[PDB]
DNA sequence: GCATGCATGCGCATGCATGCATAATGCATGCATGCGCATGCATGC
DNA sequence: GCATGCATGCGCATGCATGCATTATGCATGCATGCGCATGCATGC
């Protein structure tokens, strides 16, 4: 086609204002740092702010939510224009680049049920739950061919949905030459690029109750292959699009409507350096004593829940053999003693964490299944909960009501950390290291004090030796623990949010004293604010200690002096047996604690803060 | 085609496509609906539209 | 299309072989100041001699001759990007420029019977007539359109003979916008490129006797529009190809074929300064001697025929009032006086030469005629013999024979030189500016001594005032006169052509010696070359002479003297009669006299010679 | 069109030109022959071919 | 531990929207040339 | 000069190669889901 366009004043100005926009040198703008960064990480794609773009220039903003396709080209031609400015080698590399968008869009953040015609050829943001995936496949979009009777290469130029309607007269693959001699190809000199389709689904958290789900389809292009799995809750921006059917005589009228996303989410140092330094025990003490304010009391389970938050050390050896470096606690208490208020606190804190009661998941919906596709006939993997918390956290409340087989089932995650799965014409061996919470009900509705924790328990002790702590908690009826947890919960139910009238309906590194949150005698001290905790846990985690030999033979002396006091114990029964595991769970502990202060070696101190809580958690008067 | 072209050789037959950006939509939904139990003569299986 | 080449041996090679065929830098070739005489002249197309091709490299030759189309196309490609290297400025105003060809094609010389299927897609050599010629139409190659109602304008590119076969899908005249809003054609921003078509038949001297004529059909483009007109007798070089028939179901399987021109042909200082300024008035004096050595004497007709070949001025004035400058004379005499060799070496030497005896050509096929056109009922004029003769030389054997009608037709001729034509429906006035040779015969067959001249032409004043020269010659049977006719006839006879053998069947100014030719006697004095009397006469026709005050009161007094001796010539009587005209043949003649030394002013014995010329002319014994 | 397109549309109908730089060709040539005139019958008219 | 219940799971039929395959004949127009006519030019006597 | 011959010239009919105009219906395939069957897991007593 011979036909050129000579002027167009809006396509023009539109270019134009795009390149005023990213500019950034009489402002304090960063694309162009943003620009270089990828350069150097050799991506091909840019991000931006829909309300930033809205500030500087409104018009521009509007008329990209209104109309799509024609300013998403424009603003793909200026990113061009650019990257030729800025480095002109750069962008001989890809043909075209592309923008990605974020921001608060408004009345445009839709919800699957709400999509509807009213906003078809502009941009939304969907919030759902990924249902169906689909194999990556290449797709032709430069194609040569070599001629051995002529001695000549051909070339052939594939362009389908860059125009929003395709003719017969291409998408034709070309297999003979002028002369009817064969051609061959050269599947080198080709270019392919991939293509993957999935399908959302509202969440159903999200929908009414009792209602039926409405899902999306959305095709992802060659860069965002493999950003999505299912089970997955995405947020996915992009434009919404009719689907031109093939040809036909007598049409019913209906077409089809598919999202074509162009971004897609997955929801979710001096100080620190000087605060540890100065601190060093005051680290851990302050950590385990502001761990939750919401909560009264109970030490021991803070500094427990705190180690598994820093966790241990994963090794590995010459020979391939594993050594586990995750913990796991068990507690038992009366009624109201906030078993389920700490559950819910490390699940809104860790940043892997799901909940599984008892009853609720079963032995297969835990670790994983094996599913025959009826579409091609083999077998795939499904995971179950502990698989997909990897390196994460996974809370168990009502421990005791879970099945035996169960239990055995998740000995094999507990012990290795790895998940075996087989059936004729599959097997694999999947990763499950994660770390496990577990409350449960004594056996007679409350602790009896006089019988032996081993009646109250009711667990064998190959599931006893499985965890790495136990935990006793009981509700005394003394005067004066009781005035006090009076005050502290009357103290929590008056505070109001400030800000909020009353009546109505509905980062400095320590947290701001509070007249009732703290009290006045609490001023001598502070809190430490939730956002520090988290990078500080965070910043601890990656930290890689080691043992030093101070500690290494008090800490086997001390296991030979408690197997030898099994003998000695003879006033107080022991809740769990000692094995060889207890050792490993003492060097655990000391590199939990000297992940807790940041240095480079285990210390003794680290040593005899662990033997502590072992000598308090496996004996009971 | 509808075009008057004389001197020029013509198009061939069946030459149209749909043109799916350029059309105006709306939105769309099919009901069932059940008589009512209230309604229905008894010994008789009810009737759907 | 997005269909490519990639490599190509073949085009490439042949692209190189003519980048160094058209350096000419280690050579001696010339093309490198065509080009810039090209890029002088404004023109865009250049002529390539066939012969020097072969010669530096023979195998491209002949892939050109057997094979045109791709060859012509890597000989434009190699222009263009020689263009562009010398001065890239001056390519950006054409689009393609083309390649000329000249030179001995040998085998290829083809007449139009020998046309035949053997030669098709190759270069041809033909010489042929003109008989038909179309007008010239403008055919469009590049269209823009603009659209009010959305300020958009837009260009559409056409290629019809590029491709060899062309598709519905292109030459599609736009006339809507995508949303049917209505576009404006702009004939301005266009481009359009000239066509026409003209037709050869093989010229009637070469077809057998008896035989029915053949012809070819030729298209001619942009540049060579105007290179053509009917009645003309040209070479064309060009492809002879095949013409494509518009689209249908059922063929009889017979192409029309059409030859497509590449070139069109009308098929025709050191030393002359010197010779002049040194010779002055043995100029004339050696032209009207060796004027004809295969004529013997005969003085005076050379010094006319001389004067013809030279001519007066023409000149103009304010008023627009025309001034005849051309000579015309009429030879009498008795049989075998050489009238006709003299009136066929006219024609051999003039450049513009016809020749028309009396009942050859009628009042109509001399001056002119208008004829109907029955294709568009318009009227058209066709030029005569006289009025393609402008400004050259007709020449009319047995002048008696010639009918009144047709001699009062070229009264318009002789006097004012134009010719006014008139049929109701068109009106013109031709210019038919000659001048005009004539031999007659005696009314008795030969010429009667006794009888005074007036009985013997046998023609009325009006037209002996219309020639400017009368000459009268006699066939005298002197001994030795006969004795010298007969030494220069057999001398003539015995002569052969040096360097072919005896008895086989069938450039300096002076011409080299001969010993019969010449003659022994003859070596003290040399004849002018022919080429060099040629070039002599074209820069003497060139030259513009000045009449002087000195001779104007001569002449007015000799034209009185010889008005008045009207009376006094008793002894002899008067050939032609004196008039007004006879002062402007004294002017006349002079200024050729002057013209053939070459000076800036006319002097007296040009006036004296010409005064010779007259009275020997006007008067007999 | 004899060609194998599946998953691609399909040529129209009446798709095919002539391509005239890419054909072999002779020469051609018509005569007009009349009876002799020594064996013409009497009275008969000579008839051609 | 053995007897029973049962939520999951698999393979082949029909129903229904889209999608795929087929496929010469008759009528109209411009170029070439015959046949009747009147004007006009040229040629004798 | 007047009487005659006649090569040129013009308008409307037919004959013949190319060229132009026309144009829905029937059959096939993959997605959704019912119905019979055997294995196997989980739950009581
Ligand atoms: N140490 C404590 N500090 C503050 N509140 C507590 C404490 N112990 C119990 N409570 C209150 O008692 C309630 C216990 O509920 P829950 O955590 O469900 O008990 P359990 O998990 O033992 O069944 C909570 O709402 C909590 O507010
Ligand atoms: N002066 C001359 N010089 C040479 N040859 C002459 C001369 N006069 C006559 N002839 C010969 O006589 C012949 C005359 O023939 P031509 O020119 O036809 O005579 P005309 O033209 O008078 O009928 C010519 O062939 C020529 O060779
Ligand atoms: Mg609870
Ligand atoms: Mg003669």
């Amino acid at each position: 086609a011979g036909t050129v366009v000579l002027d167009d004043v809006e396509l023009r100005e539109a270019q134009r204002d795009y390149l005023d926009f990213l500019d950034d040198e009489e402002d304090q703008g960063i694309y162009q740092s943003k620009v270089r960064e990828l350069i150097s990480d050799n991506q091909y794609r840019l991000i931006v702010n829909v309300n930033d773009l809205r500030r500087k220039n409104e018009k521009r903003a509007n008329r990209l939510l209104n109309n799509a396709f024609e300013e998403l080209v424009a603003f793909q031609r200026a990113l061009k224009d650019f990257v030729a400015s800025i480095d002109a080698t750069y962008a001989k590399q890809y043909e075209e680049f592309y923008v990605g968008l974020e921001g608060s869009f408004g009345s445009k953040h839709v919800s699957p049920r709400t999509l509807t015609s009213c906003f078809l050829s502009c941009v939304v943001c969907v919030e759902g739950i990924v249902t169906k995936c689909s194999l990556v496949r290449p797709k032709v979009v430069r194609s040569v061919h070599y001629c051995p009777a002529t001695k000549k290469t051909i070339e052939r130029r594939y362009s389908d949905l860059t125009t929003l309607v395709a003719f017969p007269s291409s998408s034709v693959y070309p297999t003979k030459d002028e002369e009817n001699n064969p051609l061959e190809t050269e599947y080198g000199l080709s270019v392919y690029k991939d293509h993957q389709t999935i399908t959302i689904q509202e969440m159903p958290e999200k929908a009414p109750a009792g209602q039926l789900p409405r899902s999306v389809d959305v095709i992802l292009d060659d860069d965002l292959v493999d950003k999505a799995k299912p089970g997955d809750r995405v947020q996915v921006v992009g434009t919404y699009r009719c689907l031109p059917g093939k040809k036909g005589g007598y049409t019913s009228g209906t077409f089809r409507t598919v999202l074509i996303a162009c971004n897609v989410k997955q929801m979710s140092i001096a100080k620190i350096k000087k605060f540890s330094k100065t601190r060093s025990k005051d680290i851990f003490d302050q950590l385990a004593k502001s761990l939750a304010p919401s909560i009264h009391g109970h030490d021991y389970v803070k500094k427990a829940i705190l180690c598994l938050l820093l966790g241990g050390v994963e090794r590995d050896l010459e020979n391939g053999s594993h050594i586990r470096g995750d913990i796991n606690i068990l507690l038992i208490g009366d009624p109201s003693v906030a078993k389920s208020q700490l559950l819910r606190y490390v699940l809104c804190t860790a940043p892997r964490a799901i909940p599984t009661t008892g009853r609720g998941s079963s032995g297969v919906g835990l670790t994983a299944a094996v599913t025959t596709d009826q579409e091609t006939g083999e077998r795939r993997l499904e995971a179950g909960a502990m698989v997909l918390a990897d390196r994460g956290v996974v809370c168990i409340d009502e421990f005791d009501k879970m099945s035996d087989m169960d239990r055995t089932a998740i000995h094999e995650v507990m012990e290795q950390g790895r998940v075996t799965i087989a059936k004729a014409g599959i097997h694999a061996r999947l990763n499950a290291r994660c770390s496990v919470l577990a409350a449960a009900n004594p056996v007679y509705g409350r602790y009896d004090q006089y019988k032996t924790p081993m009646e109250n328990i009711g667990l064998q002790d190959s599931l006893l030796s499985r965890f790495d702590l136990l935990f006793i908690m009981l509700d005394q009826m003394d005067p004066e623990q009781d005035r006090e947890i009076s005050d502290h919960v009357l103290r929590m139910h008056r505070y109001r949010a400030p800000g909020e009238q009353d009546g109505d309906a509905m980062t400095q590194i320590y947290e701001k004293h509070d007249n009732l949150l703290h009290g006045t005698k609490k001023k001598k001290e502070k809190m430490v604010s939730a956002a520090f905790m988290k990078k500080y846990i965070h910043v601890a985690k990656i930290i890689k200690p080691v043992l030093t030999q101070e500690s290494a033979t008090y800490i086997a002396e001390e296991y030979s002096r408690l197997r030898s006091q099994d003998s000695m114990s003879s006033d107080t029964a022991r809740t769990s047996p000692v094995t060889a595991r207890t050792l490993e769970t003492l060097i655990r502990l000391a590199t939990a604690h000297a992940k807790a202060r940041m240095s480079k070696t285990v210390d003794l101190q680290d040593a005899e803060e662990a033997v502590e809580l072992v000598q308090y958690a496996y004996f009971k008067k | 085609c509808n075009t008057d072209q004389a001197g020029r050789p013509k198009c061939p037959l069946d030459p149209y496509f749909i043109m799916p950006d350029k059309c105006k939509c709306v939105d769309f939904q099919t009901l069932k609906l059940q008589e009512l139990p209230d309604a229905v003569p008894h010994g008789e299986m009810p009737r759907h539209m």
